[PDB]
């Protein structure tokens, strides 16, 4: 109300409503789904475009050969935030030879995104990410929110109508997590989940996009006839 | 240092600053340029608020950016000399990297690069000021005449007015000059430049100031009574 | 962090005041009374030794200042402010001149980089005025005796005598009917005392009243000997018995 | 005083088929007179095909492969995983080395790998980024003693059809990439004779449409 | 006041919906694409007819390979061109061959929200980047200040924007030549146009992979009219 | 290296030698020491290599973002001067490039030499690098303004193989182009040691020389 | 943050004016006269102290008139220290210009480089503009004598005969009536005079609450001599006029 | 650019068929003067790891400081430090030689030769060298200053190539390494008869032995040894 002007200040209860504004963003965003086994690691993800005659805007980003995120909420934020990913990830392996830990890449976005909360003239980050990845301790999934707050799941998911596929999840946690060596049966339990958060709309040839990390499998995506296969 | 965003949008897509400025340039002098056949010539007003001035030394409207290229303008003028100076160096800057002097085109898009720099640079406020920039491109004979604006935009015109009641004298021109013949020598040139300001002057004594420029650098600046001849040739002929 | 501050807080009002200098100078107002005469062979400034508790020893806190061997310094208004200007005004001496010219500045010249540094805070960017009046006294070769007002504004008047603060009005018009073009220092040291004396409420001492002169040079202040042109600093801080002395032939 | 240079030895050789490109070096390490390692790799398989080595002062030389491997990985990135042709790659690698135009990586580089028309291609560096296009290149230690032979070998000079008498040169006919790498190892064993530098081992990459390939051969270790 | 980087409750930044306000104000601007190239047209709204109308310079030249249209404050627009074409030939220089449409889009949206309290405000224009390259063939991209772009088959951007993008929706198919697109652009520019749509108001251009990116002249642009006069008048 | 230059009646000629040292090992035998800036501009090099393209290269981009600003293609006036400023912000670092810019503009054909100092020179003829004083020789005996296309580029091929002779770090090969207002045309790449034979028959020159 | 309590110094109303320029104006018309006054052989600059004391040590005292360089002084109306920090600047460019190109500096010159720093406080830095204007009096071998002035806005224009400060508006009258173009210093002298007399707010002008200065070739031969006049030649010059 | 003060001298290593053996004497030397004679230059990162430094000690104790920095950083917010996501020495190594390449190209180097050695995760022998110049390379055997000039040919009859290290049993490869550093004491003027030797096995760990002595030395040959040429008393 009078304590939304700017991300320095706090509410009378504690409350910070820029980032809380920043968070509603991520909401009006296309849903977005995120799980893994012991072996593999899945996203999947539901693009939207803007009429008939656009393309379908891009949810997923490659950041390494063993990781990456997908989107929802504001697109260049996540450009900003996954070319930090990529040049954290970089120099890591240039400077120890080493495969950045995917729990690590998480705490530096947190660090990054906070920074953003804490000053007078910036704003916070209008986007929540996925990230997913396969490092020395196997496979992994991680909730990124523009507050700062990171979270490694087993599954999750993000946007509008979010909640369905989430409860899906929490379901068939027993099931999914011990689809261990089959990433064709773990990409399918990806595309159930989402299809719980679908009205009207069903998914198409060019609506769909899918990307999978592994123990033997780089991060890569899925788009056009290469998901008609899960369909 | 101060980085306050000054220009900004507003709920109905406005700049308002941007627009606020152009009602500075309303209130400025007029300022009127005419293109011939084969010269440009530059028209400005002199409020007569302002007696006793001594006007040798009162810096005059029309400024030469070049030696074949010149610059009027409406609106606040302290503001003017700032693009004036600016103009000036980069003429001298082109001359020097490039060993051409800038077109006309070339200097009026500086101008008006400028003058848009300064609607989305942090701590500063648009210039109040609208320019008619004139001249000839070296080695060629036909005329340039472009007009610029706080906003940035510019574009070129074969005759155009700025500053206070430009919208009548503008309306005289739209009806009084015609394109497939635009005046053919110089006396028809400075006679429907000086009869469009006797539209909103006052009095045609030393309230009007006539420059004339044509090809090859050839740039003068008419005198009282050359001026004065005009303007009792125009009334002469209207009582009829 | 960072001075986000860069613009001014001092600004034109559609009347076409300055608002927080005004407010600077009611500061002042409140201020207890200081005054300066000026004589034909010294000057003289005084002010009140306002203790802000008994159990305070009012000798550490010093409200007429040296600036220079030859020039002093008193005011009205914000101590704290005070302060800081005459650090700022004793170095200024040193750095603009002494250090280029070998000697020390001409009362005119330290009061106009002192008023320099005061209109500075009624422009920059983050400040507020300084929040004092000042009166500074002094003599140089070629000017003779001087003394000059400085404003929260950075505005400066040389007078021939003068008081500022909270009973400046009804001083400056006692000061009008003493002073004349032919006044010895005792005879504006005397006036001084008189003028001063209207303005306080409790007791009037040597304690209670600082008061210092610009006059004769004092070689046996100077602290070495054997350098002719050396002859010692003009600026001389009374006692407190040499005051008492005078408010007996009073 | 402190000198910021070494020389590191080995030797590097370069050749471009009709539908293929092989880049070789020898696996020594040497400083002074010493033997560093007898086997270190000194050509790399970069990625999109390309195969590169910097010859001449090590710690510069992988610096520079380094920042080459990284410039393909930020090119597939930047430009939606699009392949780099070998012409690209050449042309990113001399703003690479001008960079450091006032402290130069003091090495000799040499890329090979396929055109965008399927032929085979060798690019050629000097230490401050100067690059062209050949058929036949070898740098580093023995290049001197290597590059008349391929001059001989591979573009036929001095060499003229028997009858004829000077008149009716050696028709330029194209090479097989067997007979490459006879070229290519009798090319290594004679500098290795000659030049106290080269040894150890034979490391040489092949390069065509279906990939990239490697061959090792042992080397004299004296 | 409020901060320029402020986010709305609905999650939206008030400065970047403010700015999508002014471009609507702007001159219409239409592109199409197909697989014989893709064709730009503007209107370029002159304010007066002294006002000489080929200085309007509303469609621009990036690259050989790669046009531009503007709408909105069409001043905003010179530093963004001069930075496509500055990436345009820098990345010419790095890499010795033409940049991709798709990569040249995105290093034009890299500018739109470096804005904050640096420039002092979004861009306050809209801008149709169409072009061809070998990857993925002839291409239309449509540049916000929000720093997102869609690529399109078809887009209008402008003041008669919703009306001539429903008219798109109907008449665009992946079949279309390259004079079909032309007389479409036409079709529709006079359609959604105040003043009465010739060839000193109005101005074609197009991208194809032979020729590459060309400004119509106003002779072309004038048969190209009369012909879509005469085919409107056949039934 | 060797490379000439000279204007004449139908636009001017550049010729340039091939070879590249490494103090008395020859580097390279085939080295293109002209750049296409474009259609109508061509770049000269003598000196460091690396300088020599890099800077010449950056020079292109510079004069094709000049085209795409002004909508006209650039003077070899203009072009010449921002390679000579460039230099200039190197003043005394060390750089080494020798180079002549050739072109045809509005005022006919062009040709401006330039050099690492800074130094920015107009004229009907240059010649640079360590066997530039051999193929003056020629040139200035036999150079008119009145030489058919035929002979000027005979001329300027025959200036180089003088050179290519005499100069130990000159040689290769001989690279030819023409500037025209039509554009500059390529005339092929001349083996030496071919060439040298062949002119000394036809010619009867180097009779010092047994063959 | 800090956004919440700028004033934004540097901005135009709806009308298009600039309200801080508009306000420093405000300002400058309470402040004490000062005229000028251009002849064919010198020019006069007069002007009044403001509401003065009997104690107040006029002849050491300067608030209105200062010195630039030998051929260049200007009259001062608004507040004074904002004034001395832009007559400082002005006596420094003078200098520069004297050691640049070995020749004393035009008078246009020095007054466009002060007006452009007025212009600049306007435009960006987002502080207050000097509330101050100036009247410049000088000589140089281009133009002869010149009169300038320049006020908050940066805006400078040339006069054969100007006022500043309070009453501009009753003083620009009295002098266009008065004033001729054959003019002799002396004439002027009474003419600068006559008018504060009769737009002043005091009851009677006296020697006392002025400032008088005169630049005159009235210098031996072909020079010219800048003349701030002691409070006893004011008192003597308003005797000869016949004002006291 | 500066000059070496106090100095440590040759460090040895080699691989064997489960491991890797490093060793340096425990001298800091100040020119000709053998002024420290306490001073380890092997230091132990975890227990996978240990660098050997020779050249300056100073910018020694500048580096063995980075490493403890280095693994207390790597417990920072890693639950896993002292299993899957511990320091390996090829992350040590690398990082070393990052910093050893960078300090030369801003030409004020650290003035020394390190060796890393150690075992990997999958058990996989690690054995790197590095220098001032930022030079890196692998061998099966690895040794710095005099080393590489006495200590290499002695190393390589046991283990020539890479064929032979399975073949090497660590008996063997130790008594290899001290025979080395006996030879070392004779032949080496700022050499100490008191050294350290560091063993990283993949099945019996990190077996570090400090204050070892050259023994069994030959010098009874030298009584006989009379004048330089012509003297016979
Ligand atoms: C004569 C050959 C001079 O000796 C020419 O000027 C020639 C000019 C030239 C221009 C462009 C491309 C090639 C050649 N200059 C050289 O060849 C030059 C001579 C040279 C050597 N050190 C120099 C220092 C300062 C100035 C000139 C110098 N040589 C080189 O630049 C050498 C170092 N570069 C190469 O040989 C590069 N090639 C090596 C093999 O791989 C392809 C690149
Ligand atoms: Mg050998």
């Amino acid at each position: 109300n009078n304590y939304d002007g700017d991300t320095v200040t706090f509410s009378p209860t504690g409350r910070l409503f820029q980032v809380e504004y920043a968070l509603e963003a991520i909401k009006q965003g296309s849903v977005t789904v995120g799980l893994r086994s012991n072996t593999h690691a899945v996203l999947v993800a539901l693009k939207r475009n803007a009429d008939e005659l656009s393309s379908y805007q891009k949810k997923i980003i490659k950041c390494d050969e063993h990781m990456g995120l997908s989107l929802a909420g504001l697109a260049p934020d996540a450009r900003v935030l996954s070319n930090y990913l990529r040049q954290q990830c970089n120099y890591s392996s240039l400077v120890f030879n080493r495969k950045l830990a995917v729990e690590r890449a998480g705490h530096l976005l947190c660090d990054k995104a906070q920074k953003n909360t804490q000053s007078y003239g910036g704003r916070p980050y209008g986007v929540g990410l996925l990230i997913i990845g396969y490092d020395k301790s196997g496979a992994h999934l991680l909730e990124f929110q523009p507050s700062g707050n990171v979270t490694e799941l087993y599954g999750t998911a993000i946007g509008a109508r979010s909640q369905g596929a989430k409860t899906y999840l929490e379901r068939t946690l027993d099931t999914f997590i011990k689809i261990d060596g089959n990433p064709d049966e773990l990409i399918k339990a990806g595309v159930e989940a989402i299809s719980q958060s679908l009205r009207d709309e069903s998914l198409t040839v060019d609506n769909l996009s899918i990307a999978i990390v592994g123990k033997d499998t780089p991060f890569t995506i899925y788009d056009g006839e290469a998901v008609a296969k899960y369909i | 240092g101060y980085d306050r965003a000054l220009s900004i949008f507003s709920p109905d897509g406005h700049i308002f600053q941007v627009e606020y400025a152009l009602e500075a340039v309303k209130r400025g002098t007029c300022a009127v340029g005419v293109k011939g056949k084969n010269c440009v010539v530059l028209g400005c007003e002199r409020r007569s608020t302002l007696k006793l001035q001594d006007t040798r030394i009162t810096p005059s409207k029309v400024s030469k950016i070049d030696s074949h290229v010149v610059l009027s303008f409406s609106g606040l003028n302290a503001d003017s000399r700032i693009l004036i100076e600016k103009a000036r160096v980069e003429a001298q800057s082109h001359r020097l990297t490039l060993e051409d002097p800038v077109t006309v085109e070339y200097l009026t898009r500086y101008v008006a690069g400028v003058q848009q720099r300064y609607t989305q640079s942090g701590g500063v406020r648009p210039f109040g000021v609208s320019t008619l920039i004139a001249g000839f491109d070296p080695r060629d004979d036909e005329p340039k005449l472009y007009q610029t604006e706080p906003s940035g935009i510019y574009s070129s015109w074969s005759a155009q007015t700025i500053g206070r009641n430009s919208k009548t004298v503008r309306e005289f021109l739209e009806k009084n000059y015609d394109r497939k013949e635009p005046p053919a020598t110089v006396e028809e040139c400075v006679k429907l430049t000086v009869r469009s300001l006797l539209e909103v002057v006052q009095t045609g004594a030393k309230n009007i100031e006539i420059t004339v420029v044509k090809p090859d650098s050839d740039i003068v600046a008419l005198s009282s009574e050359e001026i004065n001849q005009y303007v009792t040739q125009i009334e002469q002929e209207k009582q009829e | 962090m960072t001075d986000r501050y860069s613009f001014s807080l001092t600004t034109f009002s559609p009347s076409g005041k300055l608002g927080q200098i005004d407010y600077a100078l009611t500061a002042v107002k409140q201020g207890v009374t200081s005054l300066g005469i000026k004589a034909t062979n010294g000057v003289v400034i005084a002010t009140e030794k306002k203790s802000s508790s008994p159990l305070a020893m009012s000798e550490t806190l010093s409200k007429v200042s040296l600036l220079t061997p030859d020039i002093g310094a008193v005011y009205s208004g914000m101590g704290p402010d005070y302060r800081v200007l005459v650090d700022k005004s004793r170095k200024v001496a040193h750095t603009s001149y002494k250090r280029i010219y070998g000697e020390y500045p001409p009362t005119k010249l330290l009061v106009s980089e002192v008023a320099k540094i005061m209109q500075e805070a009624t422009q920059s960017g983050g400040v507020r005025p300084f929040g004092v009046s000042l009166l500074i006294a002094g003599h140089d070769e070629f000017n003779g005796f001087s003394l000059y007002q400085v404003d929260p504004s950075g505005s400066y008047f040389p007078w021939k005598a003068t008081a500022i603060g909270k009973g400046s009005v009804a001083a400056k018009t006692f000061l009008e009917k003493r002073w004349n073009d032919e006044l010895e220092l005792e005879d504006a040291i005397h006036i001084a005392l008189l003028t001063l004396k209207e303005s306080v409420e409790g007791e009037f001492n040597g304690d209670t009243i600082e008061l210092a002169i610009i006059g004769d040079e004092n070689p046996d202040l100077l602290g070495y000997t054997g350098i002719p042109t050396d002859k010692g600093p003009r600026f001389r801080k009374l006692t407190s018995q040499e005051i008492n002395d005078r408010l007996e032939a009073l | 005083q402190f000198n910021p240079y070494g020389d590191n030895g080995g030797t590097i050789l370069g050749i471009a088929g009709e539908d293929f490109a092989v880049l070789a070096g020898d696996t020594r390490n040497i400083t002074d007179y010493s033997i560093n390692s007898r086997y270190e790799p000194k050509v790399f398989d970069c990625g999109d095909n390309i195969v590169m080595s910097a010859n001449g002062f090590a710690a510069d030389g992988d610096a520079l492969v380094k920042r080459f491997k990284n410039s393909v990985k930020w090119y597939h990135f930047d430009h939606n995983d699009k392949k780099l042709s070998i012409n690209s790659a050449a042309r990113n690698i001399q703003h690479l080395l001008y960079s450091r135009r006032f402290f130069p990586y003091y090495v000799y580089n040499i890329i090979a790998g396929l055109d965008e028309d399927g032929k085979g291609a060798v690019y050629s560096f000097d230490p401050v980024g100067s690059y062209q296009r050949e058929q036949c290149r070898a740098g580093g230690a023995a290049a001197s003693l290597i590059m008349p032979f391929l001059d001989n070998q591979v573009n036929f000079k001095n060499q003229y059809e028997p009858g004829t008498n000077g008149k009716v040169k050696k028709p330029l006919k194209y090479l097989s990439v067997e007979e490459v790498i006879k070229l290519v190892r009798d090319s290594f064993t004679s500098a290795t004779e000659r030049h106290i530098q080269v040894g150890d081992g034979l490391e040489i990459l092949i390069v065509t449409k279906d990939g990239v390939r490697k061959e090792f051969y042992e080397l004299k270790r004296d | 006041d409020r901060g320029v980087s402020t986010f709305s409750p609905e999650g939206r930044l008030f400065q970047v919906e403010y700015s999508l306000e002014a471009i609507k104000l702007g001159s219409t601007a239409i592109g199409i694409a197909t697989k014989e190239g893709v064709v730009l047209g503007v209107e370029k709204r002159a304010t007066s007819p002294l006002l000489e109308s080929d200085s309007i310079e509303k469609i621009v030249e990036i690259d050989r390979h790669i046009g531009c249209a503007m709408s909105g404050l069409t001043a905003d627009a010179r530093s963004m061109i001069e930075h496509a074409r500055t990436a345009a030939v820098t990345h010419n220089l790095y890499y010795d061959e033409d940049i991709n449409v798709e990569s040249l889009t995105q290093s034009v949206c890299d500018l739109a929200l470096r804005f904050g309290e640096l420039m002092s405000r979004p861009f306050g224009v809209a801008l149709l980047i169409a072009g061809h390259d070998a990857d993925d063939g002839y291409q239309l991209f449509h540049a916000e200040p929000s720093g997102t772009f869609y690529r399109y088959n078809a887009k209008a951007i402008g003041s008669g924007s919703e009306g001539a993008q429903a008219e798109l929706l109907n008449e665009w198919h992946s079949s279309l030549t390259l004079k079909e697109a032309e007389l479409l652009v036409l079709k529709i520019l006079k359609q959604v146009m105040e003043e009465k749509l010739d060839e000193n108001n109005a101005q074609l251009s197009c991208i194809t992979k032979q020729d590459g990116f060309k400004i119509y002249d106003n002779e072309k642009t004038a048969e190209l009219i009369k012909e879509l006069k005469e085919k409107e008048a056949a039934e | 290296t060797t490379t000439l230059a000279f204007k004449f009646q139908h636009g001017v000629i550049a010729a340039v030698d091939s070879r590249a040292s490494a103090g008395s090992y020859i580097s390279a035998l085939r080295m293109n020491k002209v750049i296409e800036i474009n259609p109508y501009l061509l770049g000269t090099m003598s000196g460091c290599a690396a300088d020599c393209q890099y800077w010449e290269r950056l020079l292109a981009k510079e004069c094709r973002l000049y085209y795409l600003r002004n909508g006209e293609r650039i003077s070899v006036s203009a072009a010449s001067k921002l390679l000579s400023n460039m230099m200039c912000q190197y003043r005394g670092m060390g750089l080494s490039m020798g180079s002549m810019i050739c072109g045809w503009d509005k005022k006919g054909p062009g040709l401006y030499y330039v050099d690492e100092h800074g130094t920015r020179l107009s004229g009907n003829m240059f010649s640079t690098g360590s066997g530039n004083t051999y193929a003056y020789g020629v040139l200035d005996s036999n150079y008119k303004w009145d030489l058919s296309v035929e002979d000027a580029l005979y001329l300027g091929k025959r200036s180089i193989l003088a050179a290519a002779h005499r100069d130990a770090y000159s040689g290769g090969s001989v690279n030819l182009y023409h500037v025209t207002e039509d554009g500059w045309i390529y005339h092929g790449n001349h083996d030496v040691g071919e060439l040298f034979w062949k002119v000394k028959e036809e010619e009867g020159s180097f009779n010092n020389v047994i063959g | 943050g800090s956004r919440r309590y700028d004033s934004r110094t540097t901005i135009f109303s709806p009308e298009g004016r600039l309200y801080q320029v508009e306000y420093a104006l405000e300002s400058i018309s309470h402040a004490g006269t000062a005229i000028g006054i251009m002849a064919s052989d010198g020019i006069v600059l007069a002007a009044e102290r403001k509401v003065t004391s009997t104690l107040l040590e006029q002849d050491t005292s300067t608030e209105k008139l200062y010195k630039l360089n030998d051929k260049i002084a200007v009259a001062v109306a608004g507040l004074t220290a904002d004034a001395e920090i832009l007559i400082n600047t002005a006596r420094i460019h003078a200098q520069n210009y004297l050691k640049t190109y070995n020749e004393d500096i035009p008078v246009e010159i020095l007054v466009r480089r002060l007006s452009d720093i007025k212009q600049g406080y306007t435009q960006h830095g987002g502080l207050r503009p000097f509330g101050v204007s100036f009247i410049y009096a000088g000589y140089d071998d281009r133009y002869g004598y010149q009169l300038y002035t320049s006020n908050p806005s940066g805006n400078y224009t040339g006069w054969k005969a100007i006022s500043v400060g309070a009453n501009t508006s009753a003083a620009q009258t009295l002098l266009q009536m008065d004033y001729k173009d054959d003019m002799k210093v002396d004439d002027a002298i009474e003419l600068a005079l006559k008018t504060l007399s009769k737009t002043t707010d005091s009851s009677a002008l006296t020697y006392d609450r002025l400032e008088f200065a005169t630049i005159r070739k009235g210098a031996n031969d072909g020079e010219v001599y800048q003349k701030i006049f002691k409070p006893q030649e004011i008192k003597d010059i308003l005797v000869k006029t016949g004002i006291t | 650019t500066q000059q070496p003060i106090v100095t440590g001298t040759s460090v040895i290593s080699m691989k064997y068929d489960n491991g890797v053996i490093i060793a340096a004497d425990n001298l800091g030397s100040y020119g000709s003067l053998l002024r420290f004679n306490g001073v380890e230059r092997l230091i132990p990162v975890g227990d996978n790891t240990v660098v050997g430094i020779s050249g300056d000690i100073s910018d020694m104790q500048h580096i063995e400081r980075l490493l403890k920095d280095l693994v207390t950083e790597n417990a920072y917010d890693n639950p896993l430090a002292d299993a899957e996501e511990a320091l390996e020495p090829s992350y040590i190594f690398e990082y070393l030689a990052t910093v050893m390449y960078q300090r030369r190209s801003k030409m004020n180097p650290l003035w020394n030769a390190i060796i890393v050695a150690g075992v990997q995760s999958n058990g996989d022998q690690f054995l790197r060298y590095v220098n001032l110049l930022g030079v890196t390379y692998s061998s099966p055997t690895l040794a710095t200053g005099f080393g590489a000039h006495m200590a290499n040919p002695l190393l390589r009859k046991v283990v020539d190539r890479e064929s032979d290290i399975p073949k090497t049993t660590v008996q063997v490869a130790e008594e290899a390494i001290v025979n080395a550093m006996r030879v070392l004491y004779y032949r080496d003027a700022r050499s100490s008869r008191n050294f350290s030797l560091a063993i990283i096995d993949k099945n019996t760990g990190l077996t570090f032995k400090k204050n070892l002595q050259v023994e069994n030395m030959k010098w009874d040959f030298a009584k006989d040894i009379k004048g330089y040429g012509t003297q016979k008393i």
